């Protein structure tokens, strides 16, 4: 497969690479003793590591105490040989002092046989899942020198072909065995245990996933270019960003995959319900889907609540840099969220939390974070209208993917991202199975901001102002000047909203123009 | 639980009253405090990671699979998660007063 | 308990609690539920430092 | 010559006649069983550590009480009422009233 279920194959090949590299290390280690420490344990090392037919013990078996201070010394020398040219991890490697080396040499032998991880932690907080090999189940079983090794060594149909093949070639220059194939089969059957979970994924949404990924890793197509992200971190704040990111991706790791699949579902439904003139970008069509979220089985938990919960977790993590609630200054501090977003969609550096690649979740969660930290007032009238205009232009200027110089012809991926943005904005204000223009209990602010977004720019007031002074005709016995305009706008804000005012003023002044 | 606390304090009072060739009445309090700190640090696990310790605490959580556990083990989990960080501070107060 | 009941009736909390156990949970709402239950049981002994 | 200044007067000095006591130390170590905490653990009865742990049952997690008092600003006010100031001001005001 590896093409329909993107994520299950992405989970399989990580385990394959880990097994291959650790087996390479453990098959390179034995020949090392036949070169230094001429007769410490030269050959019977493998005969003790046999484990064929067993449990393990190097103390009771081999009951010659004048063996540790040389065996473990040679082993530590080997491990510090592997982690060379870094001059920082070597310090922590020389300070090991077995049996923090014996435990490694036993757990690494237990992993390369039965493909498990040899868990001896609290055996009620693990559920038949925290045993498969991956970079996270190794930072949770106290296997940390293994990560030192994997960090020092082996570390730095067009788009589909590129990403899938041209870089999932760890298996090159490798050969299977009579054994060693059963462990690959075990990894595979571990990965694909969700035979219906992680549902719809095919050329419908698969193509969009690969297009967004390739666009980010080639041109930098995100809500904010990564160069700007990096160019705002002054030198002496970089070691805490890494810690605010690493902890968000370790603990909230299953909710991110859940949100990923839930966004894939709605992209499937969008492409399955079917042009860009105003259909797919008008209010009523998108409102149909926004109604699809209230009442594939039509349950579909709201994907704004999930992103809001993750925003809550991120905003709690960010507050580790001070000891005050940080109420309205969550902005001016969004560099943390943006570093996390880069690490979540891009190539994840810092191999202690490396996992999946979370393409959709990044777009949705970054939009939600921006909305909830900049463009909201629910938790804090002419100048109020100035503030509406300022926030609306900030929002509409944030949501544009490509900016610099290329011509704006709206390729398909840009269309799909625009549709996702408008759905996320019409889920922010909707409060039931009823269009949010005709409902009460929706704030004055939210109807106006939704209208200001769907028209891409100006306002709901200045639009009609330009449209009416187009038929300049009206200048009767009578009045024009922004005065009459703000008169009609307060008429709006008092009478009732929203399209009632739009259509009724439209036609009243159509008949006014045909009057004079 | 003011029925086991009484027994523990009585035991410690006896141990102190019988050994005054050690325990100069300010070494007993320090010794008890360090014993409580060891009783506390015997609670920390690698799951619910290291730096998730004090670190201007906002990194603290319970477990990756807190839910799905049970209706009665996931309160023992609350007790362990709290005691892993706040056992010496709140036990030493009662003991010393 | 009034403050807890005010917390539990939000949009993003109701829309997630609807699917209590038919799906995955945020692992954070269950903590609040357990805390309020345990408090309502031993409501006369607790101390807050 | 500088014994009667201000920096030499506000300090303590602590001289006492030397007692003749067994040498157990709280300071470092090693290779010799002279440690006060180990000695205290050795002077205890069989079951006392588990009696020390079975006190102090924790009920209200910190993460469950923060979400209402610290980071209260990250809460959508329900349909209707405006912001309700956090659970500490409410507590002290209701107490006084």
């Amino acid at each position: 497969v590896c093409s329909a279920y993107l994520h299950l194959c992405s989970r399989y090949y990580e385990s394959v690479s880990i097994y291959i590299r650790l087996k390479k290390v453990f098959n390179g280690i034995p020949a090392f003793l036949d070169k230094n420490c001429r007769k410490v344990k030269g050959e019977e090392f493998k005969k003790l590591m046999d484990m064929e037919l067993r449990y393990i013990d190097i103390k009771k078996e081999l009951n010659d105490e004048k063996a540790y201070k040389q065996l473990m010394s040679a082993i530590r020398k080997y491990v510090t040989t592997l982690t060379k040219a870094d001059s920082d991890i070597t310090y922590f490697v020389k300070q090991l002092d077995d049996e923090e080396i014996e435990r490694f040499l036993i757990d690494l032998n237990f992993f390369l046989y039965n493909g498990f991880l040899r868990i001896t932690e609290d055996k009620h907080l693990i559920n038949a899942d925290d045993v498969s090999p991956s970079y996270i189940n190794l930072y949770r079983s106290n296997n940390i020198v293994a990560l030192y090794i994997l960090k020092t060594q082996y570390e730095e149909k067009k788009t589909t072909e590129y990403y899938l093949k041209e870089y999932e070639n760890f298996v090159e220059n490798f050969q299977p065995d009579l054994h060693d194939i059963m462990k690959l089969q075990l990894f595979f059957t571990m990965a694909f245990k969700d035979c219906n979970v992680n549902q719809n994924f095919t050329e419908t949404s698969k193509k969009l996933w690969f297009d967004l990924l390739y666009a980010y890793d080639k041109f930098g197509w995100f809500y904010i270019h990564p160069n700007e992200v990096i160019n705002s971190i002054n030198k002496t704040d970089f070691v805490r960003h890494v810690l605010v990111s690493r902890n968000f991706l370790l603990k909230n790791n299953d909710q991110l995959t859940f949100l990923e699949t839930q966004v894939a579902k709605i992209v499937e439904i969008i492409n399955l319900s079917l042009d860009k003139l105003k259909l797919l970008t008008s209010y009523e069509y998108i409102d149909s889907i926004a109604n699809n979220y209230f009442f594939l089985y039509f349950n579909l938990p709201n994907i704004y609540s999930l992103a809001y919960q993750l925003f809550n977790e991120l905003a709690i993590n960010i507050n580790v840099i001070t000891n005050v609630p940080l109420k309205k200054y969550l902005k001016y501090n969004a560099s943390y969220a943006y570093f996390t977003l880069m690490n979540m969609i891009g190539k994840n550096h810092d191999i202690y939390s490396k996992g999946s690649r979370f393409v959709y979740a990044s777009y949705i969660l970054g939009l939600v974070f921006f909305i909830e930290s900049h463009i909201d007032i629910a938790r804090l009238y002419h100048k109020d209208l100035k503030t509406l205009k300022k926030n609306c232009t900030l929002l509409t200027d944030f949501m544009k993917i490509n900016k610099n110089s290329q011509n704006y012809s709206l390729t398909h991926t840009e269309e799909m991202i625009k549709i996702l943005g408008l759905l996320t904005v019409t889920l922010w204000a909707k409060e039931g199975k009823k269009s949010v223009y005709y409902d009460d209990d929706v704030s004055l602010y939210r109807k106006l901001m939704v209208s200001c977004v769907f028209n891409g720019g100006e306002t709901i007031q200045e639009k009609l102002a330009n449209n009416i002074e187009k038929s300049c005709d009206i200048s009767q016995y009578g009045i024009k000047s922004k005065n009459l305009k703000d008169m009609i706008d307060i008429n709006l804000s008092i009478h009732k909203w929203n399209p009632a005012e739009i259509e009724k003023l439209a036609y009243s002044f159509v008949l006014s123009c045909k009057m004079q | 639980n003011k029925e086991i606390l009484k027994e523990v304090v009585d035991e410690l009072y006896s141990i102190y009253n019988f050994n005054t060739d050690i325990f100069t009445d300010t070494s007993f309090l320090q010794t008890v405090y360090l014993l409580f700190r060891r009783i506390e640090e015997t609670y920390r696990t690698q799951r619910r990671d290291d730096k998730i310790s004090v670190n201007n605490v906002f990194f603290m959580n319970v477990a990756n699979n807190y839910s799905k556990l049970n209706k009665e083990e996931r309160e023992i989990e609350i007790h362990n998660s709290m005691a892993s960080r706040y056992y010496a501070k709140t036990m030493f107060a009662a003991f010393q007063m | 308990e009034c403050a807890y009941d005010m917390y539990f009736e939000q949009r993003h909390v109701k829309n997630l609690y609807k699917y209590h156990n038919i799906y995955n949970i945020n692992n954070k709402l269950m903590l609040m539920r357990d805390s309020i239950d345990l408090y309502k049981t031993h409501f006369d002994d607790v101390l807050f430092f | 010559k500088d014994e009667d200044t201000f920096n030499k007067t506000i300090v303590t000095n602590y001289w006492y006649p030397s007692p003749i006591k067994k040498y157990y130390t709280l300071y470092v170590r090693k290779h010799i069983p002279n440690n006060l905490v180990d000695e205290l653990e050795k002077l205890m009865k069989s079951g006392t550590l588990e009696k020390m742990k079975k006190s102090l049952t924790f009920l209200v997690h910190v993460n469950s009480f923060l979400q209402l008092d610290f980071f209260h600003q990250l809460n959508e006010p329900p349909l209707g009422l405006p912001r309700s100031y956090p659970l500490s001001l409410v507590l002290e005001h209701k107490f006084k009233e």
